């Protein structure tokens, strides 16, 4: 599963988390097995306009 | 007139009653948790702890 989020919201992508992204957009199971990968694309996904 | 001649049966009854009473009493202990009642724990913390 792929998406783009703000820099400060990456903390909410974890089992048993609470916030705004974790409960309204993407909810993870408590016993989730797998892995999470995150990197930065300010030079690609952000524009001067 | 003379009492205390039937100590054995009274002792058996007292032992049974005391064992049941202490088994019931044990419900109020803490056992190292934050409270002795489940509802307060459920209604004051998120599931992870």
């Amino acid at each position: 599963d792929s998406f783009v989020i703000r820099g400060d919201e990456v903390r909410q992508i974890a089992p048993g988390q609470t916030g705004k992204i974790a409960d309204y957009n993407y909810k993870l199971p408590d016993d989730f097995t797998g892995c999470v990968i995150a990197w930065n694309s300010n030079n690609l996904d952000s524009k001067v306009g | 007139s003379t009492a205390s001649a039937l100590g054995k049966l009274q002792n058996v009854v007292n032992q049974n009653a005391q064992a049941l009473n202490t088994l019931v009493k044990q419900l109020s202990s803490n056992f190292g948790a934050i409270s002795s009642v489940l509802n307060d724990i459920l209604s004051r913390l998120d599931p992870p702890e």
